[PDB]
């Protein structure tokens, strides 16, 4: 079990020294397996300005499994749900040790900036993304302002 | 009319041969294959046999039983007589057969009186009732001395009772000094019991000895570390190489356990080495120990859920650990009693005349065994084979011309278990009288008593002097005979009148 506890401490000392401008993550308490992260919506999106929290729950055999990453903060997006659960290949099938928890965050950034409706975790919103962006945007913007500011 | 006969189908101490010979059996102690009486309480069956209930109550003496058995026969022969007036040829043999028994029952009665009246000058019999802690009569002792199928076994419990009563123990260990001996309780500093104590005695009340502190991988990891040198590193010389040397050693162990296992690829199929884990998986670094290296390799090279995926020896019995001093004693007795059984098997099967315990008391062996049982306990290993392996490694010192087949070991573990269970609540574990009734021997099982032939005792207790007369064939008679387990009912008397009623009442069961 120290194998992962050595790995994570790496990834934290990485993110500490050189953070991403639009992301941030770290543990709470002396526990190093439960993290908290924040993405801030990108400046070419309805999610702009708003600040979204996530929880990263690492496994005991990390990096040989993916982490459980999910949004604590409400977001009206096609690929994310009320549970909080993201759908993102790299958390499910395409996971590798090479992959940092950062690159997950980065990928969650792009997901917001460049949302994919063909892998719909929430078909209701997916209907609306594909038939009326103005409606999608106005809402996904209103939700950003209510729940993420 | 089928007379209501008074001859009992069961009488204390009374077997009857196929051929209508009455055998009286002198009880040494309660039991079948392992004595239920020991130490101070040992002579109790003899006491009962010879004087019945003069101390405490509710058990009759032999003379008493025989004397009523005699009377019952006297009454039956009349009734048969009375019947033969009306039906001349009634009960022809049964009448012969009963007179036959009567005559011998009378001779056994004589012999018992004779024994008490003319041969107890030393008072060996009489002391059974006067003394507080009687000795076995010498006659009994001399029977037991000569037995080929029955042996006393003597252990070393933490608080020994010095009042042991089985003089020539086949197996024996150095004991502590008893509270009941001059100078009082004193633990020995040497001997197998001493080492078992020190080794299975946990350090404090707060920290026990738990029975599975080894994952299969934990075991594997240990296996690999013993290989490296006293002085071995992760941080000197060529490091990539060392990791190669250790991959090898890991690889080795993967084979003993499983075929599918491999060390070339991480679960992802990428080249696994020190660069790879120190840099990409990032599971290792400068401050890793060699132990870490191993786990890392394991961790990289296997899914985690497929380690937990990889009948109950008498040593693990709802116990997960050794918490208390009492727990440690018990465990030690168990190891000992096992050594004892091994010795009984070896002796009774003519493999070895030795006292095994005499060897396990000795400087290297005592210590190793203790340590080795302790180690097995923390791993969850079967303890039995550890002991079998040691004996098999050393079998020439232990008087054996060869090792013990898996067969032999399976059998030993079997009886060990049967018997231990049978005695596990004994108030004292100081000594046990064990017999194998499937062998040529002077000791018999009958009615839950381990028993000499009354007449075998009589011969020896009188040193030949008084003559056996008609009974002089009987001992050797019971010896020819397919077994030494003697049926608790005399089929020749009962005659299967009872089997006919076992039936009649199953025909009632249909309505």
């Amino acid at each position: 079990l120290a194998m992962a506890l050595k790995r994570i401490n790496k990834e934290l000392s990485d993110l500490a020294r050189d953070p991403p401008a639009q992301c941030s993550a770290g543990p709470v308490g002396d526990d190093m397996f439960h993290w908290q992260a924040t993405i801030m919506g990108p400046n070419d999106s309805p999610y702009q300005g708003g600040v979204f929290f996530l929880t990263i729950h690492f496994p005991t055999d990390y990096p040989f499994k993916p982490p459980k990453v999910a949004f604590t903060t409400r977001i009206y997006h096609p690929n994310i749900n009320s549970n909080g659960s993201i759908s993102l290949d790299i958390l499910r099938s395409q996971w590798s040790p090479a992959l940092t928890i950062s690159k997950v965050l980065l990928s969650i950034c792009s997901l917001l900036c460049d949302p994919n409706p063909d892998d719909p975790l929430v078909p209701e919103i997916a209907r609306i993304y594909k038939t009326d962006r103005d409606k999608y945007n106005r809402i996904s913007r209103e939700w950003t302002q209510k729940y993420a500011m | 009319d089928k007379i209501k006969f008074k001859e009992p189908e069961r009488c204390e101490y009374l077997h009857i041969a196929k051929d209508n010979k009455v055998h009286i059996l002198l009880p040494i102690v309660g039991g079948d294959e392992i004595g239920l009486d020991n130490t101070a309480e040992t002579t109790g069956e003899l006491l009962t046999f010879f004087y019945g209930k003069t101390h405490g109550g509710t058990k009759y003496s032999a003379e008493h039983h025989l004397n009523e058995y005699k009377k019952n026969l006297e009454d039956d022969i009349k009734a048969i007589g009375v019947q033969r007036k009306i039906s001349p040829n009634a009960y022809e043999d049964l009448l012969k057969e009963k007179k036959e028994r009567l005559e011998q029952i009378e001779k056994y009665i004589d012999l018992i009186k004779v024994l008490k009246e003319k041969f107890d000058e030393q008072r060996e019999i009489d002391k059974l009732r006067t003394e507080g802690i009687p000795q076995l009569p010498s006659g009994v002792k001399e029977v037991i001395k000569s037995s080929e199928n029955a042996f006393a076994l003597r252990l070393s419990p933490d608080r020994p009772d010095s009042f042991t009563r089985f003089d020539d123990p086949l197996f024996s260990l150095k004991r502590n000094r008893s509270q009941y001996e001059a100078g009082g309780y004193q633990r020995a500093t040497d001997g197998l019991g001493a080492r078992l104590r020190s080794e299975l005695l946990p350090p404090d009340k707060d920290t026990p000895i738990v029975f599975n502190k080894k994952s299969l991988k934990d075991k594997i990891v240990d296996s690999v570390l013993v290989q490296l040198d006293k002085d071995f590193n992760t941080k000197d010389g060529d490091r990539g190489q060392k990791f190669e040397d250790i991959k090898k050693l890991v690889l080795e162990e993967y084979k003993k356990i499983d075929s599918e296992l491999q060390v070339d690829e991480d679960t992802y199929h990428q080249p696994l080495n020190l660069d790879y884990l120190e840099n990409i998986a990032c599971t290792l670094d400068d401050n890793s120990t060699a132990k870490d290296w191993v786990y890392g390799i394991i961790g990289a090279t296997t899914e985690a859920d497929y380690w937990p995926k990889k009948k109950v020896s008498v040593f693990y019995e709802k116990q997960k650990e050794i918490k208390f001093e009492s727990d440690t004693n018990t465990m030690s007795i168990k190891v000992q009693y096992l050594l004892a059984e091994i010795n009984f098997y070896c002796k009774t099967n003519k493999l070895s005349d030795a006292n095994f315990g005499e060897f396990f008391d000795k400087e290297p062996h005592a210590t190793e065994v203790a340590k080795r049982v302790k180690e097995g306990l923390v791993q969850g290993a079967e303890i039995e084979p550890i002991i079998y392996n040691y004996i098999n490694s050393h079998h020439a010192e232990l008087g054996l011309t060869s090792e013990l087949s898996s067969k032999q070991q399976e059998e030993i573990t079997e009886k060990f278990t049967q018997r231990y269970h049978i005695i596990e609540n004994s108030p004292h574990f100081d000594e046990f009288f064990v017999a194998d009734p499937d062998k040529k021997g002077n000791i018999f099982s009958h009615q839950g008593r381990m028993s000499c032939h009354f007449l075998d005792f009589f011969a020896r207790q009188t040193k030949g002097k008084y003559p056996l007369g008609d009974l002089a064939g009987h001992q050797e008679a019971l010896q020819a005979g397919t077994s030494n387990r003697l049926h608790h009912k005399n089929e020749v008397v009962a005659q299967g009148y009872e089997k006919f009623d076992q039936f009649k009442k199953e025909v009632v069961k249909l309505l």
